[PDB]
This record gives structure tokens, sequence and C-alpha cells, in this order.
């Protein structure tokens, strides 16, 4: 669909284009509203219909396209140890993002769980006392169990074992030779330990 | 003399007091300085998700104000943290009891594409039917049209622009800009020139630099501040000038000098002007009455309701595209009001009364400067990015529990 | 040197047992050959990528064994497959040219040597690929005419099952390791035990006394077998599965015999923590590299050669002149090691352990060494 003289646009390999239209095409329908556009009766209210049904919304951009997003998971997850016990995530909402451009300290990226029954909506500049202390936040942060991810050979091998299994660690030690005068001492004693020991 | 000194005490105090309470009100808030001040600001449809990423990034369309210098269209990246990724169970503060934290996680906001521009950005606008074309409304009579794909990444070491097109018609500077959804190619201005200017690029030539305006509307009798194409009709458009009169225009009539259809839509100059989504009856006004009146195509002669908790002028009024109840508007009284239309003529408390009508459903009150324009994002639900006269660009949204409830 | 893991496993993640490349090949990319648990042997393709990485592709499955394959061995020239099991019965495999669905190449029995009574363990071939020697748990080590498909001699003077067996290079001996904690050299000609050795002393006794124990490990070993070899030019014997009393306590090593005399160890190499059980030796002589002229040298002669000692979960890399091991590789298989090979040309060294998954450990050019122009000419006894 190139458009006189410029090439089409072309989306890329992860682009979504939000849609340029939020209603189904009803054919006829710009015809009827000719005939609105010229009867000009003041039959129809739409605030009174507004309250009568359900607002008409669409959700957030998906991505459509075909064959698209396939992908593949190779680990299973087992949870290993008590940890701290913190308390349940899901009852702490969404993490909110507060960055600020003057602000010295870096991004806030968390969740908020305060309550207040004076800082509305309809008016931001509503203070509440004794909520929140009404100073700058910035200027004292302007200075400053196990969760294994087993692969199918580790879960075959925890599987066989239990919660006891442990995933393995490997240790491989490069060419270290005695003519090396650069290499690690920590390798050269760490292979000296299986020095050969000679008998007479 | 100290009026001035007053003024920037009492909104600096009101910034403190409401970045203080951002946290009740809003779920993202993303503050970025820009160079220079934008007097456009629009959401690309392009939003991208990296595979195995937690964010998506999406672009916005803006200009530069420049009092001596170099005057650039500027294309900016955004990245917003994806839904699924919202919870996560990271760090868990035992002293304020939160799942919170500062960390390094932050939204990038960065410049990607800047193109040279002859004078200010009034208003950047770009072809719904390929994202790539952008018109910009100069300073001068004429419009220019630009490809940023057939431009450098960097500007020209010197020199103007090289716009890919010039549209001639047109004898002063103007605001007012929109495409039309359901015919590529066809562009309609508003400028101080009291006329309105459509143009169809559809046919120009590989060669082709300047193409002459295709029709003139001359029914306003004073400056035309906005106009805008029906989002379903491809022969009807509205436009809101000066002169306090609405008109709905058919490009099917032969008569351009007097419109379709005209309203005395309010008191003093109307500014802004805009087409709701999920109703092709209805569409909105905002004015200098402080006021956005919601009219019906179907009653042309009665002015469905008029939203009055503005208070100062107000220059630029948007829908949710996700929600047809929902409504914007922002002007020079530094907020950006959000209004619910299923809240209209709702009992309410004598105390709740007091901050404003019952439509009214959020305020947006973070900008120490004039709103100069908002936009709303089209992928991702309640996000607004707004831009103000003092270099502020402000990518926001409010709070869940303000709307899903 | 690289160290890749294969994560899937070859032999329907039974346990593999034997390993070697295919001694013939002369070029880049090698031959290699697996056997396990589940009745097959399986020949496999190796190659380095372009960004120095092993890779595996499968060549041919060999299903006639019909229990257990425990040792699989090349032929020197490459072109005899030698497989044995728990089914007693030795396969010689050659490539089927017309002198099976999954097979991309195909391979068939040649000769079917019978004899032994229960599983064998070890197998290993003569310098002229004529005569072979085999290690079973039916406590006999035979030896086979290769080109007459029949057996040729039976020692058993073992005790217990025989879990490894070498050929002398110069063609004068042949060792057996034993569960006995015996090593036993047979004399190549007269077809007796030459040497056996068992005890070893160490130090002096607090009174006086004549300290002696037993050298190898008792059956207390997890590892079916005791794979000793000899050094390709033959100068030493490589015996795992050594026990050194250093104090009041026991440690692992890898005893190392010379051919001056056979019933004392010059050394050994100690593995701390599990006991070794295979050795195998790269096959190219390196020059010597720069180094103080100390007599730490297991052997003083104009080259070296690098060799391998895998233990039960862990794999040493020495050469000759030095003493510490060069290379040092551990944890990267969740059961016990089984067997190592190196390939022709040394880049490749593969490693199988029991619990299914193999992996290999990779050189880049000259990282081992220089290698000699010309490669010793050898004085065979014969």
């Amino acid at each position: 669909g190139s458009c006189g003289k410029f090439a089409p646009f072309e989306i890329k390999e992860h682009m979504v284009l939000a849609p340029r239209r939020r209603t189904a095409f009803h054919p006829d329908l710009c015809s009827q509203l000719d005939q609105l556009l010229q009867q000009q009766s003041g039959e129809f209210s739409f605030l009174k219909d507004l309250k009568g049904r359900q607002p008409l919304r669409s959700g957030p951009t998906h991505v459509s396209t075909r064959n698209a997003d396939i992908f593949n998971s190779d680990v299973v997850i087992v949870e290993r140890g008590k940890g701290d016990g913190v308390p349940e995530r899901r009852k702490f909402g969404r993490m909110k993002l507060l960055q600020f451009c003057e602000n010295h300290r870096p991004a806030y990226w968390g969740t908020w769980n305060k309550k207040t029954a004076l800082i509305r909506a309809r008016d931001p500049w509503a203070q509440d006392t004794k909520l929140l202390d009404y100073e700058v936040d910035s200027d004292e942060e302007w200075e400053e169990k196990v969760r294994q991810k087993l692969k199918a050979k580790e879960w075959d091998e925890f599987l066989a074992k239990g919660k006891r299994f442990r995933v393995l660690q490997p240790v491989k030690i490069g060419c270290v030779w005695a003519a090396d005068r650069d290499c690690a001492g920590d390798d050269l004693k760490v292979l000296q330990q299986f020095a050969a020991c000679f008998l007479e | 003399a100290f009026d001035d000194a007053v003024e920037e005490r009492v909104i600096n105090e009101e910034y403190k007091i409401w970045k203080k309470n951002t946290p009740f009100l809003y779920d993202l808030v993303m503050t970025h300085a820009l160079e220079w001040p934008s007097l456009t600001a629009q959401w690309l449809p392009d939003v991208t998700r990296p595979e195995g990423k937690d964010f998506s990034i999406h672009r916005l369309v803006l200009g530069t104000h420049t009092s001596d210098e170099q005057n650039h269209l500027v294309i900016a990246s955004v990245q917003l943290p994806n839904d699924d990724a919202q919870f996560d169970a990271s760090h868990y503060d035992s002293e304020k009891g939160e799942f919170g934290g500062f960390g390094s996680v932050s939204g990038k906001i960065e410049i990607e594409i800047k193109i040279n521009h002859e004078g200010e950005v009034n208003r950047a606008r770009y072809m719904p039917q390929n994202p790539c074309i952008i018109a910009t409304k100069t300073p001068s009579s004429d419009v220019l049209v630009f490809d940023y794909t057939k431009h450098p990444s960097k500007p020209d070491p010197s020199g103007e622009c090289n716009p890919d097109l010039r549209l001639r018609g047109h004898q002063k500077e103007g605001y007012g800009l929109s495409w039309n959804p359901n015919l590529s190619g066809h562009l309609l201005s508003a400028s101080d020139d009291h006329t309105i200017c459509l143009w169809d690029i559809s046919a120009v030539p590989k060669e082709g630099k300047v193409v002459d305006a295709k029709t003139i509307f001359t029914g306003h009798t004073a400056v035309v501040e906005d106009v805008s194409w029906h989002l379903l009709h491809e022969s009807l458009f509205g436009s809101v000038a000066d002169d306090q009169k609405l008109m709905i225009w058919d490009t099917r009539s032969n008569n351009t000098s007097k419109p379709s259809h005209s309203v005395d839509a309010h008191t003093a100059e109307v500014n802004c002007l805009s087409f709701n989504p999920y109703s092709e009856f209805i569409l909105a006004t905002g004015s200098a009455d402080k006021t956005v009146a919601l009219w019906d195509l179907r009653n042309l002669k009665l002015k469905l309701h008029s939203f009055e908790s503005h208070k100062d002028e107000i220059f630029q009024v948007q829908w949710s595209p996700h929600n047809e109840t929902i409504l914007a508007s922002s002007g020079t009284d530094r907020r950006l009001n959000v209004w619910d239309l299923s809240k209209i003529g709702e009992e309410q408390s004598p105390e709740d009364a007091e901050d404003g009508p019952p439509e009214l459903l959020f305020i947006h009150g973070g900008h120490t400067a004039k709103i100069s324009d908002f936009s709303w994002n089209p992928n991702e639900p309640w996000v607004i990015c707004s831009v103000s006269e003092d270099n502020i660009m402000q990518v926001w949204q409010m709070a869940e529990n303000i709307y899903n409830d | 040197m690289k160290v890749i893991t294969c994560e899937i496993a070859w032999h329907n993640k039974e346990p593999v047992y034997s390993l070697d490349f295919q001694h013939g090949t002369a070029g880049r990319i090698h031959r290699l050959a697996s056997a396990g648990v589940d009745t097959n042997v399986r020949i496999w393709k190796v190659e380095k990528g372009p960004d120095g990485k092993a890779i595996v592709e499968f060549l041919s499955n060999l299903a006639r064994h019909t229990k257990a394959v425990n040792v699989v061995r090349f032929s020197p020239t490459g072109e005899i497959l030698a497989s044995g099991g728990d089914d007693a019965v030795i396969l010689l495999w050659k490539v089927n040219d017309n002198k099976a669905q999954l097979n991309k190449e195909n391979w068939t029995v040649v000769k079917t040597l019978r004899g032994h009574l229960e599983d064998v363990y070890d197998i290993c071939w003569a310098t002229d690929g004529n005569l072979m020697a085999s290690a079973s748990v039916d406590n006999t080590a035979i030896i086979w005419d290769v080109s007459k498909g029949q057996k040729i001699s039976i020692f058993n003077e073992h005790k217990s099952y025989v879990q490894g067996v070498t050929w002398d290079p110069l063609g004068q001996y042949v060792a057996t390791l034993s569960c006995d904690r015996v090593l036993r050299v047979y004399s190549i000609q007269k077809k007796r035990v030459a040497f056996n050795v068992s005890k070893m002393l160490s130090g002096i006794g607090a009174e006086g006394e004549a300290r002696s124990y037993r050298m190898f490990h008792d059956d207390s070993m997890k590892s079916f077998f005791r794979r000793l070899s000899f050094t390709p030019d033959g100068s030493l014997l490589l015996t795992p599965a050594g026990c050194v009393e250093s104090g009041e306590n026991v440690m692992n090593t890898t005893y190392v015999f010379s051919r001056k005399n056979l019933k004392r160890p010059i050394a050994h190499l100690p593995c701390p923590g599990k006991a070794t059980l295979a050795v195998r030796c790269c096959p190219v002589y390196f020059e010597l590299r720069p180094v103080v002229e100390t007599g730490v040298e297991l052997m003083s002669l104009p080259y070296r050669l690098v060799f391998a000692v895998a233990s039960e979960d862990s794999v040493l890399l020495y050469d000759t002149q030095q003493s510490f091991p060069f290379g040092y590789v551990s944890n990267i298989h969740y059961h016990t090691l089984s067997d190592i090979s190196w390939s022709s040309d040394g880049a490749f060294l593969a490693i199988s352990s029991t619990d299914g998954y193999c992996s290999f450990v990779t050189f880049e050019k000259d990282e081992l060494g220089i290698p000699l122009k010309e490669k010793p000419v050898l004085n065979m006894r014969t």
C-alpha cells in the first residue's frame, strides 16, 4: 500500500501496530449517518443510553502474527529451603514505577500499600497530615531460600536423589605448565596437590 | 513584579505536594526534561516487544520550540515495563512492609531520530496508513511532510530541513492538523488565514516535491483553531474556530464557503475537537470557556453536556482509545482533567462535590507550566504522555484502583 | 582447553561403560564408539565447530549384543571394532561395504570370539593388530589370534574378576589388573606369569620391622574397571586403583612402573578423594617444553607424552616431564566415570561415565605441545 512516492510501512520482527479501528466495519453505517446528519432529530439521547449498558472498551494491543510467539522451556524449577518466609506477594498489588528527572535518587520500582482517605484523585493537592511526612524524600537518599532451575539431566538426578540433591559445579583448570611465568599461583598449588611422589 | 515570584512559589509548592502524593494516585510516573519545549506530542502506533525482555518500547513524535536555535522534529523511545513483569517478588523491605526497593529498574527515555525543521514545530501528526509519513505545521504558511526513513539518524551538519513534501495553499501559520484515517494521503490543515486546506498526496510523483492545495474551505470568519477528520466517514470532518463556531463539513458538498452544518459551540474561542472512537455520533470540543462541550451529530442544536472543571483556557481534548466513556482535556491551567461520561448526573456527597463535578474522574497537576499537548497511548491503556511549555515531558498512568475499583 | 558436557543421553540414559576413538583416522574429524547397558554399540562422528566446540553426529547403532556392553576398542589401524559385554562373546565389527533404518553407515560382525564364561570388562589390541587380549569376570585373560578368530592362550592365575588388560607396544609383556589387588605381567613368549606385584613397603616401622601393605584397592571401588595402560613408547606402565599409606591413613593413587623393573614402581601420582580407575595416553609424541633441568621427569627421553588418569569423579591430565598434572577436570558427571579415550591427533579426550552422559575435553592447535617431526621408532623385542 505505497501512498504516493513513499514506501509502505515496514513492520519489524517484534513490532506490533495498534488497531486503526475500534469497532467492526458496519457497511450501511456511513449511509445511515448521512440520514442522521440531515434529520437533526432530537429523539436520541446518548447519555441516557450510556447508563443503561456497559461502556465499550478494548484491551491492550496484543501480538497476532502467524507463528510469531512459539517458545520452548527446558527447565523445571525446584524450590528448596525455608528462606525468610515473606508474606504473600499476591496481596501487595502491582509494582508502581515512580521516576523523576530532577531527583538524584534512582527510580522507585515497588509496591505501595499505604491507605489514606484524603489523598483523592479528585484533588491531587489534598494534604494528608500524619499520613506522610510532607518533606523531600530525595535529599536523605542523596548519599549511598534457593530456587534451582534444573535441566532434564538435573531433574532426573533430583528425582533419583531427593531434596539432598544439589547441582554440579564443574571445576576445570586450564593448561598450567611449569614454564608458565604469568600463570596463577592458586591453580599452581591446586595442581601441585596432585604432584607425583617418587620411591627409592 | 511580585506576581511572577508568587506564582513560582505557589507552583513549586504544588509540585512538591503533588510529588509527595503521587504514589497514591499513579501506577507509572516518568518525568523527563527535554532539550527544548515541545508544542506537540503524539504516540506512534509502533510497540516493539523484544522476546525474553520484561519491557516494551513505544515511540513518540515531538517538536522543538527554540527561540534562536535550530528546530528539530524528534522521534523518541520510551521503555515501559510489561504487564506480566509488574508482579515481581524481588525484594521485601522489612521496614516499610512493601515489596519495594528503589534498585536499578528504570524507564529509558532517549531520542531516536532528530530531523531539521525550519521554525518551531507547531504540531506533528503521522499518517495512520503509513506511520513513516509525518506532517508538521510550521510558523510559515507551508505545511511540511517528512518520511523519517529517508533521513539520516543525525541531523544535517548545517542548513535548514529538506522536506519530502511541501504543501502550499495557506497564508499564515496554524496549529490544527489531521490525516484522513479512511483516505490515505488526505491531509487537512487549519491556520490563522481563516481557511482549511485539504491536500491529496496519494498521487505525487517520485520526484515531486511541492503539492498544491486540493480544496480550500472558507466558512469560518475567524482563526480556524483546529480541524479533525471523522473517524469512520471519508467525507465528513469537523473544525472549531475562534469565531465560537464548530462546523461539520462534507467533502461531497460543492459549496466550499458554507459548511454542511454549523453550531455556535461556545461563548468564546474553541481551540480543539476530537471524535469519540466508539461512537460515530459523539464528539467533544474544548473551548476558552474552561469548558468541554459534548456534541451529538444526530442533534446539533442541543449541547449534550458541558464539562466545567478547568480553571483556564483549554487547548487540547482527546478521547481514550480503550474506553468510550473516558475523555481528557488540558490547557493553560497546567491541569489535565480526565472525565468519565458514565458519571454524568450522579448523586454526590456534599464534601465530594467540593472537588468537582461527578463526571470528573482524575486530575493531573504534575506540570509546572501550561500543558502544550498530551496524547493517549494506543497500545498501553491509561498511559498518557503530556508535554508542557517548560520543556517537560511526562509519561504517566493513574492508579488502577481509580478506574477499575 | 575446553570442556563440553553432552546433555543428551547416548544410550537411553543407561550407563555408558566404554569409549574409543578410531585410531586409523589421520584427519580433523574423528570417529567415536560408545558401549552401554542398552545392549548397543553406537558409532558417532566428532568434529570441532567454527567456534571450537565439539559436535557429535550419530553414524550407526550396533545392537547385536544381547546384554550390557562393557568394553569397546578400535584396532590400531582403525579397521576392526572389538566389542565385549556381559554375553561373554567378543564381536569384531568391520565397515559393511559389501566387501537397520537408523544407520547412516553400516557395520557387520566378522568374528565372534567365544571362550569366555562371564562378562567381558576390558580389551587391548596388539601393535601389529593380529593379536588381541581380553579380560573378563571369569578370572581369565584370553589372548586371541585376530586373523584366525580363535582362542590362542588362557591365563587363569587370577583369583577374582580381571578388570583391565594392556598390551606391550614392544611385544614383550601383557599386563592385567584383577580384583584380587594383584598386578600380573605375563611374558608374551613364555605364556606364563613373569611378574607378580601385590605388596609394597613404606618407610621403616617404629620397631624397625618391614611395614608392607597392599598396593591396590579392595572391592570397595564402585567402578567395574581397573584399566591400566602402557606408554605408547612402552617405557612406563600406569596402573590405577592403588593405595598409599602416607601415615595412619590411606590415599588413592596411580602407580608408575618402568621397563627396568616391574616389581616396584618409580613413583605414584596421588589422587585424594575417589580412586583412580582408568588410564589413557595421547598418541602424539611432543617436543620437550623449555623447563628447569631437574630430575622431576618420570623418564628422561628427548620427547614427552601426555596422558590422562580418570578417577570416579575427576580426570587428571599429566605429561612426561612435569610432576604436577597440567590439567584437572571434575564435577562434570553425577556418577562414576567409566572410560576415557584420546583422539588420533590429540585434539579430543572423550570421557564416559555411568550416569548415561559423556563429555569431551578439547585442546586447540599445539596446546598440548609441539608434535615431533618424526615419531620415534620403537625397539620391539618379539
